[PDB]
Order: C-alpha cells, then sequence, then structure tokens
C-alpha cells in the first residue's frame, strides 16, 4: 500500500513531489504523459531524500507540461505488483511565488491605493488582499483580480494599518485552489 | 488582434466553467450516464470544431435536470458557447477512444482554453 | 444623432435625437429581433427599451454584432431614419446597484452593502465602484469620488460623527468597452450614526 505521491509546480520554475515513505526502503519514481508527444516513460534524474531514503522527484523547467496529462507512478523495487499511480493536471497545482514590493500610496486625504508584483506569470493570477489595522481582532480579506491593486476608500488616520497579499494560479491558466505564501506586510 | 483573441477564449473558459460550476453542487446519476468523445488531440484553436460538434448532445443532456437548479439557460449558455466556437475557428474533427462524462468532458476544453490563454500573453 | 447602451442581461437601451416611431435589433449570428415603440423624452429626443430576454438570461455575446435600426412610418411604408452596427460589449450600462442595506453602524463607523443587479458573468470580477456620502453639511456634487478599483459589494465608512444624519450612493462600471459609462447612480441608502 504505497504512499500518495502530492506534486506541486513552483511558479512554473520547477516541481516538487514528494511522499512519507516511513510507514526501510527506496521507493522509485516514474512518470510520463498521457495521450501526448514523447509518451517513453522518464526515469527520475533527480531525487530527493529524507534521512539517505527516497522522499521525492524534482521536475526541472524543461520536463514540466502543464495542460498536458502528467501521469506519475511510484515503484517498490522489490515487486513489479506493487505500484501506484496517478494522473495529475499540472496547472492545477501551479504554486506562484508570493507578491513583492508592496507600495502603499494617497490619492487623497483618506483614501488608499495598495500595489504590487509577481515573480514571472502576470495576467495568470489572482490575489486575497488582507488587512486590519491595530483596532481590529481579525483581518479584513478582499479577493482581486488580475488588476493588482487594492482601493481602500475610507482610512483612520489615527490607527496604524497593516496589509498583506497572496496569490493563486487561478482560473483563467488552470484552477489551482492553494494558494502562495503571505507576501511581507507593509503598514501605514 | 490576439488582443481581440485572448478576450473571446477567456470569455468561452468563463461560461463553460459556469455549466460545471453548476453541476457539481447540484439526477447527476442518471445525468453522468452520457457518454461524450473528447478530440484526440486539441492544441490549435481550429481543433475547437470538435467542441462545437458535441454541444447539441451537451444541451440534451442538461435538459435532464430542469431549469431551477442551474444559474445558467441550457438553451442559452450553450446557444453562446456555439457562437463562440463559431467565430473562433475560421479540416475534419477526428475523435478519440475512450468516452468521458460530461464532468470529465467540461474539465478537458476548459483546460483547453487555458492553454491557449497561457500561451498567449 | 442615435445612441443605444447594452445592460449585460437581456436589455437594450436606446434614445434617438432628430411621426409614429420604432427601432429595430437585428442580431448578426441569431434566430431573433426585437422592436419597441419609440416614446417622447425630450422636446425631440425618444427612448425605447429593447427586452431581448427574460430579466436576467444572456441574450448577447461578446462576439455578437446587433444592427441597430430607427424606422419612422413614411406614408405607406417604413423609413430607415438611423443605422448602426452596434457591439453590445463595446457599449456597456450597468444598473444601479440595489438591495442597499446597513450591515453594521457604529457611533463613529459604518459598513454598508449592495447588489449589482444583473451583471453578466462574463465580467467575472472585472468590474469598477464609485460611491459617495451625503454628510449634513454638503450637497451630493460637492461629495467626494470614494474608488472601489476591485469587485468590493461594500464599504466601510470612517470618520463619522456620532448621531448624524448621512444618504449613501454608489455606481458600477465594467472595465471592457470603448464607450461604457458609469451605471446611474444607485437609489440614496438613508442611515444615521448611533449616539
Ligand atoms: C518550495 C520548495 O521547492 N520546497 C522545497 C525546496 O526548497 C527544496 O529545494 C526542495 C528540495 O529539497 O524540496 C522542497
Ligand atoms: C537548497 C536545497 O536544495 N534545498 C533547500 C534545503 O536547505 C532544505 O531542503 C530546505 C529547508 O532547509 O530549503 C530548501
Ligand atoms: C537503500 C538505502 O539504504 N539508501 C540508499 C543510499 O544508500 C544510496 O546511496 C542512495 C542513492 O541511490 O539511495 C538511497
Ligand atoms: C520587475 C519587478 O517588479 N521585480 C523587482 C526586481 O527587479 C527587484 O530586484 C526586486 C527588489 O527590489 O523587487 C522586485
Ligand atoms: C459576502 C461577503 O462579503 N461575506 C464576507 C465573507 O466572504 C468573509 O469571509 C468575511 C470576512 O471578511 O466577511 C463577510
Ligand atoms: C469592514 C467590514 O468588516 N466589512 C464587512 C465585510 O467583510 C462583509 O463581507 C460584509 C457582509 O456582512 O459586511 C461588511
Amino acid at each position: 500500500p504505497l504512499p500518495e505521491v502530492q506534486c506541486f509546480v513552483f511558479n512554473v520554475e520547477y516541481m516538487n513531489c514528494t511522499w512519507q515513505s516511513s510507514s526501510p526502503t527506496n521507493l522509485t519514481l516514474h512518470y510520463w504523459y498521457k495521450n501526448s508527444d514523447n509518451d517513453k516513460v522518464q526515469k527520475c534524474s533527480h531525487y530527493l531524500f529524507s534521512e539517505e531514503i527516497t522522499s521525492g522527484c524534482q521536475l526541472q523547467k524543461k520536463e514540466i507540461h502543464l495542460y498536458q496529462t502528467f501521469v506519475v507512478q511510484l515503484q517498490d523495487p522489490r515487486e513489479p505488483r506493487r505500484q501506484a499511480t496517478q494522473m495529475l493536471k499540472l496547472q492545477n497545482l501551479v504554486i506562484p511565488w508570493a507578491p513583492e514590493n508592496l507600495t502603499l500610496h494617497k490619492l487623497s486625504e483618506s483614501q488608499l491605493e495598495l500595489n504590487w508584483n509577481n515573480r514571472f506569470l502576470n495576467h495568470c493570477l489572482e490575489h486575497l488582499v488582507q488587512y486590519r489595522t491595530d483596532w481590529d481582532h481579525s483581518w479584513t480579506e478582499q479577493s482581486v483580480d488580475y488588476r493588482h491593486k487594492f482601493s481602500l476608500p475610507s482610512v483612520d488616520g489615527q490607527k496604524r494599518y497593516t496589509f498583506r497579499v497572496r496569490s493563486r494560479f487561478n482560473p483563467l491558466c488552470g484552477s489551482a485552489q492553494h494558494w502562495s505564501e503571505w507576501s511581507h506586510p507593509i503598514h501605514w | 488582434s490576439t488582443k481581440k483573441t485572448q478576450l473571446q477564449l477567456e470569455h468561452l473558459l468563463l461560461d463553460l466553467q459556469m455549466i460545471l460550476n453548476g453541476i457539481n453542487n447540484y439526477k447527476l446519476t442518471r445525468m453522468l450516464t452520457f457518454k461524450f468523445y473528447m478530440p484526440k488531440k486539441a492544441t490549435e484553436l481550429k481543433h475547437l470544431q470538435c467542441l462545437e460538434e458535441e454541444l447539441k448532445p451537451l444541451e440534451e443532456v442538461l435538459n435532464l435536470a430542469h431549469s431551477k437548479n442551474f444559474h445558467f439557460d441550457p438553451r442559452d449558455v450553450v446557444s453562446n458557447i456555439n457562437v463562440f466556437v463559431l467565430e473562433l475557428k475560421g479540416f475534419m474533427c477526428e475523435y478519440a477512444d475512450e468516452t468521458a462524462t460530461i464532468v470529465e468532458f467540461l474539465n478537458r476544453w476548459i483546460t483547453f482554453c487555458q492553454s491557449i490563454i497561457s500561451t498567449l500573453t | 444623432q442615435f445612441t443605444c447602451f447594452y445592460n449585460s442581461r437581456a436589455q437594450i437601451s436606446c434614445v434617438w435625437s432628430q411621426t409614429s416611431c420604432q427601432v429595430h435589433a437585428w442580431p448578426d449570428r441569431r434566430r431573433w429581433q426585437q422592436t419597441c415603440e419609440l416614446l417622447p423624452v425630450s422636446q425631440a429626443s425618444w427612448a425605447c427599451n429593447l427586452i431581448l430576454g427574460a430579466p436576467d438570461s444572456q441574450k448577447l455575446t461578446t462576439v455578437d454584432i446587433v444592427t441597430l435600426r430607427v424606422l419612422c412610418r413614411e406614408g405607406v411604408r417604413w423609413r430607415v431614419m438611423a443605422i448602426q452596427d452596434f457591439k453590445p460589449f463595446e457599449n456597456l450600462r450597468l444598473m444601479a446597484p440595489i438591495s442597499l442595506q446597513v450591515v453594521h453602524v457604529e457611533t463613529h463607523r459604518c459598513n454598508i452593502s449592495w447588489e449589482i443587479s444583473q451583471a453578466s458573468h462574463y465580467f467575472e470580477r472585472h468590474l469598477e465602484f464609485e460611491a459617495r456620502t451625503l454628510s449634513p453639511g454638503h450637497t451630493w456634487e460637492e461629495a467626494p469620488l470614494l474608488t472601489l478599483k476591485q469587485k468590493q459589494e461594500w464599504i466601510c465608512l470612517e470618520t463619522l460623527t456620532p448621531d448624524t444624519q448621512y444618504e449613501f450612493q454608489v455606481r458600477v462600471k465594467p472595465l471592457q468597452g470603448e464607450f461604457t459609462t458609469w451605471s446611474p447612480w444607485s437609489q440614496p441608502l438613508a442611515f444615521r450614526t448611533k449616539p
């Protein structure tokens, strides 16, 4: 009963596919792109380890084909019969690098605009703006589309604000559920 | 021009997901039976023809479920996709062996869109 | 001049300036058409509402082009008074948001929500909103425009005065379109702060 493989494509720069094997054996990973060009079976050229034991595989940019159905396969080398395979939609697994260069700037004495950049992709990312004042018990969050801005139409000068943003590869170039990590917060 | 062209796709994609996002919260039993055929190869835009051909069934499938659940008018969306699908080609559609569910169907074309919408801008 | 705007659902609104008169809307790729009698507004201006379908049904697309003609009776026949090749999604104007209500009022604060009415899902989140507040000292014109460069169906107003009478209004515009204009202002929502 082999461990479930979880593969994730990072800002479409490379892919890390990992599994916990401790539940001592060197399981192997093999992968291929079903129903397409180069349907050949490729052996893992880069292993990732946990305690001198295979713990994942890392696929580099050129090995990554979102939009092409990705099939990955874990093999117990002792028994051919102990194999588990997963077909993967890679465009639903992309995690963008978190937003950077957060800047605030006024367009009135009481109206703010928050801005940010993305590492590579641009029209492909949606965003979540979270903010709270030194007065809030909780974050006000707000979803924002590919205009990587956020307006704050009414702000309190006596209070001090905190902003942070995370991004998601959805819904135009993929359907990923997972968000990037949060950007470095910035203050007002 | 491409500028005109990507926007249209974005749209197509969009209510392709309206159908998807409308059949999950939902006779999805009887609905998950109908068997669609998917393209052998869907890479270039002209391939969308293989999408036009199946639309007739797509409608006859959605009229299984009455109109209260869905947030889209079936005859409408289809009627609208078709229009997209038409302006977007400008050849013969060769099909795949295996047969997929409406869900596995949309998923596939939705993705087809996300490809071209990535590879441009 | 002859000007029409698409509401993103099933409605095309028309204005004509130059006796019986009509507007005919013929979609270049649909099996339907629709008309309505033009009625007077200004001294020499006529308006009209073309009902393409059910209130929220999506009857036109961004690839659709609707040929719009205005016709006035000329003896036996009809006369073509004006013609236009109308791209619905290049001429968008949305209804004013509705269902305005106070989510939460404090003594120095207020939180107000609204709904967009009949907005096409083709827009997803590529929307814009403008809001403004009528405070006791000013008129509507002098009231500052509050910018929301995102789809956000609420606003938290800060820097309010307790026991003060306020009125609030908000309008909406899609990002898409060369001739798209702001929606009309919403029905003003009236509210008053706690002491």
